[PDB]
């Protein structure tokens, strides 16, 4: 962190930077309906609910 | 005399059927049959009033891209069957909501819409989908909406729930103009002429009223120029 | 990224008289790059003068 | 044969209409040829190219 | 359809694969937008069959570049259908023409 | 200029014999556009013009 | 830019002349020596070189008054 | 509302003269543009009120295609020099005749006529024709009436002489539609009309009666 960042982390104590987001988004200028989604899980691994 | 012209009126209106109508406006002097026809034949292309459907809403069904057991037709079928609905809607009211439940093998038509009275619906042959099992069913909720013009989806304002299909709007009534000046007999003078408008529409307005809507809207726009002033 | 009006109204105000470099490919001469004063259009296609 | 076909469905041998201009009403100084013709969408979309 | 064309629409319909062919002739028992199910001629079964054909059309299916592929029915219950009748038309095809 | 141009430029500057308003004086460009607009004369009329 | 090129001649002095200038009025505190119209300072800098209030000559004799100054 | 719609909001009359001006109305929905401007056009073209010279009589000539001694014009220029004479003609007259007589050398101009006090000559300097030897004399007796548009001389078809009757003031219209935009809404309409008149009436005049008459052509319908 940069000092300025530090000082302002000081004034307003918020910090939660444990994880990013790195998400899948729809691109820019595309518009649609959601019509399928697939999931495929590696054998070994926990299947969420959906 | 020269200064003063003749005013034309309202002398026919010819229903030739449900959505085809011919009206006839007599006297009218020399060049003025032809600048009144193209006026109000541009008014009346693009500046009716009318009511469209906007929004169905059909159980079980999530999206237009799907299928529907006992239905032959898909659910974007459907909703282009439904975006040739012609429904006349009572003064005053801006939005409605009609049914459609069926069930059984048959076509399904805008006959079997249940509406409260205050919807009018023009073409009750019109084919909306097909039921083709005798254990098939199908209910929708229909929205209608009054407007002007073509309202895209997409260009309507931005919660909506998932089911809720949007539909593109035509609201403009008039689908057809045509217009011809022909040689009036009026007295002894033979300088007058006859504007005769062919009109096909969807059989949701009547032709005198499309007559004076468009006239009202040329007049309020002439009002400007009947005022000239620096604004 | 939210395109707010006061963002196109800032939009027109910078593009008010700021030249743009139009380029076809192949540039077999000069003419190939030439500048144009733009005029914001709605769509997607450039419009090129006749 | 083409013409025996527009003489059948009552319309001129020639192919050629009197249209006339929307925006004034005016009868464009000769005949036009209308019809019909089968025209294609190519895969060719601005959308994916801007 | 094309208003004006040359005759080799139906061939390319047919055998593109695109559409739903009839393997054998007789009554559409059922029809939907999804399912076809064909009630099979007495003259065409082989003995011990079951007598039925189903087909499952294809329905908004992404392609190779990303378009649609879609199977519509073009038959009525009750319809009878002989070999190489056109069941469903597959993107671009019209009653069994190139669309 | 072009295709189109040329054309509407070539079919403007083309003379016809017998039109309607052959013959005709006028005073000059702006009484010919108004003979033009009014139905009196042709594009294609040769006339007198100060 | 017909007239600033007959003021200036050649179009590369012309161009360098209306950078300085158009410096001036953007980074700088100079005010246009004329209407300014809603204009950017390229335009106006063009402007006021077809005018004749501003060459190379002029540029660097204020320069030089504002090094003594 | 499904009865609103646009009005002009910026209307700006520029004057570049006293008979010619550009007129530029904005906003305008969609297509309103060409429909108000050929309106307008077609109104102030051939059918607003005005006056105009008709006929024609000049001593010694009885055949447009005749020759008559000590004119440089021909008879045709001198009946197009009579066409752009601007006139009023006081209300509750139809038809009025003035007369023109002169003898000499030089400019035969419209101010050397004389007339009952009914009758203004807008342009005095207009010139009629031009006397080329001291001995000629020319004597015209001009037939001004009221009439609706632009009436030439074939299609109203004893000595009397037609001349194309310029009954309309407007001796020039023109019209262009150019885009305009208000918020996010750019395909609205600006309309420019460029005008001009003979000098009878003023442009903003001509517009304003222009649009009366249209007006009260759909009363019966409103």
């Amino acid at each position: 962190l940069t000092p300025e960042e530090k000082l302002l982390r000081a004034i307003f104590g918020e910090k939660a930077s444990d994880v990013k987001d790195t998400s899948l988004r729809v691109p820019n200028s595309v518009a649609g309906t959601v019509i399928d989604v697939q999931v495929f899980t590696r054998d070994g691994v926990e299947k969420d609910k959906r | 005399s020269v200064t003063e012209f003749l005013k034309p009126r309202l002398v026919d209106i010819e229903q030739i059927s449900t959505t085809h109508a011919k009206v006839t406006l007599e006297p009218l002097e020399r060049g003025f049959g032809h600048t009144l026809g193209n006026a109000l034949r541009r008014i009346l292309l693009s500046s009716m009033p009318g009511c469209a459907v906007t929004e169905v809403e059909i159980e079980g069904v999530l999206h237009e891209y799907s299928t529907k057991e006992g239905v032959q037709e898909d659910i974007l079928e459907i909703l282009l069957n439904l975006k040739g609905l012609a429904v006349r809607v009572a003064e005053g009211k801006d939005e409605v909501f009609i049914t459609l439940n069926k069930s059984g093998s048959g076509p399904v038509v805008a006959g079997d819409i249940t509406h409260d009275g205050d919807v009018e619906i023009v073409n009750p042959e019109h084919v909306i989908c097909h039921l083709t099992s005798d254990n098939a069913a199908i209910a929708m909720r229909i929205k209608v909406e009054r407007g002007r013009g073509y309202v895209p989806a997409s260009a309507r304002i931005h919660e909506r729930p998932i089911g809720r299909l949007l539909v593109d709007a035509t609201f403009s009534p008039v689908d057809k103009i045509a217009y011809s000046v022909e040689a009036a007999r009026v007295e002894q003078r033979t300088d007058l002429d006859k504007l005769v408008i062919d009109m096909e529409t969807n059989g949701t307005l009547e032709p005198e009223e499309a007559i004076r809507r468009a006239a009202t809207i040329l007049a309020e726009q002439l009002d400007a120029f009947v005022d000239l002033r620096d604004v | 990224e939210r395109e707010e009006a006061v963002v196109w109204d800032i939009l027109d105000e910078v593009i008010r008289e700021h030249p743009v470099l139009l380029n076809r490919a192949p540039t077999l001469h000069r003419l190939g790059i030439q500048a144009f004063e733009p005029v914001l259009i709605e769509g997607k296609a450039i419009q090129l003068h006749p | 044969s083409i013409k025996a076909m527009l003489e059948l469905a009552d319309l001129p041998a020639s192919g050629q209409l009197t249209l006339f201009d929307g925006r004034t009403g005016d009868a464009f100084e000769r005949p036009v040829t209308v019809g019909y013709m089968y025209m294609l969408k190519l895969n060719h979309l601005v959308d994916d190219k801007m | 359809k094309p208003l004006v064309g040359t005759g080799i629409e139906r061939n390319v319909a047919v055998d593109s694969g695109v559409t739903a062919v009839a393997k054998r002739g007789g009554v559409i028992q059922s029809v939907d937008a999804s399912r076809i199910v064909v009630k099979v001629n007495e003259e065409e079964l082989i003995p011990g069959e079951a007598g039925i054909d189903i087909y499952n059309l294809t329905k908004y299916t992404r392609s190779n570049q990303n378009t649609c592929i879609n199977q519509r029915p073009c038959v009525m219950p009750g319809e009878p259908v002989a070999r190489g009748d056109v069941l469903a038309d597959g993107p671009s095809t019209d009653l069994g023409e190139l669309a | 200029p072009s295709q189109d141009v040329v054309l509407g430029l070539y079919y403007m500057t083309r003379e016809k014999i017998n039109a309607k308003g052959e013959g005709m004086y006028l005073t000059g460009p702006a009484e010919a556009e108004k003979a033009y607009r009014t139905k009196t004369a042709e594009l294609h009329a040769r006339v007198k013009v100060r | 830019v017909q007239d600033a090129v007959e003021k200036i001649g050649n179009r590369f002095d012309l161009v360098l002349v209306a950078a300085r200038r158009a410096r001036q009025m953007q980074s700088g505190g100079k005010d246009a020596l004329v209407p300014e119209e809603n204009d950017k300072p390229t335009v106006i800098a063009l402007r006021e070189i077809e005018e004749g209030l501003i060459t190379k000559d002029v540029l660097d004799a204020r320069e030089r008054q504002e090094q003594q100054e």
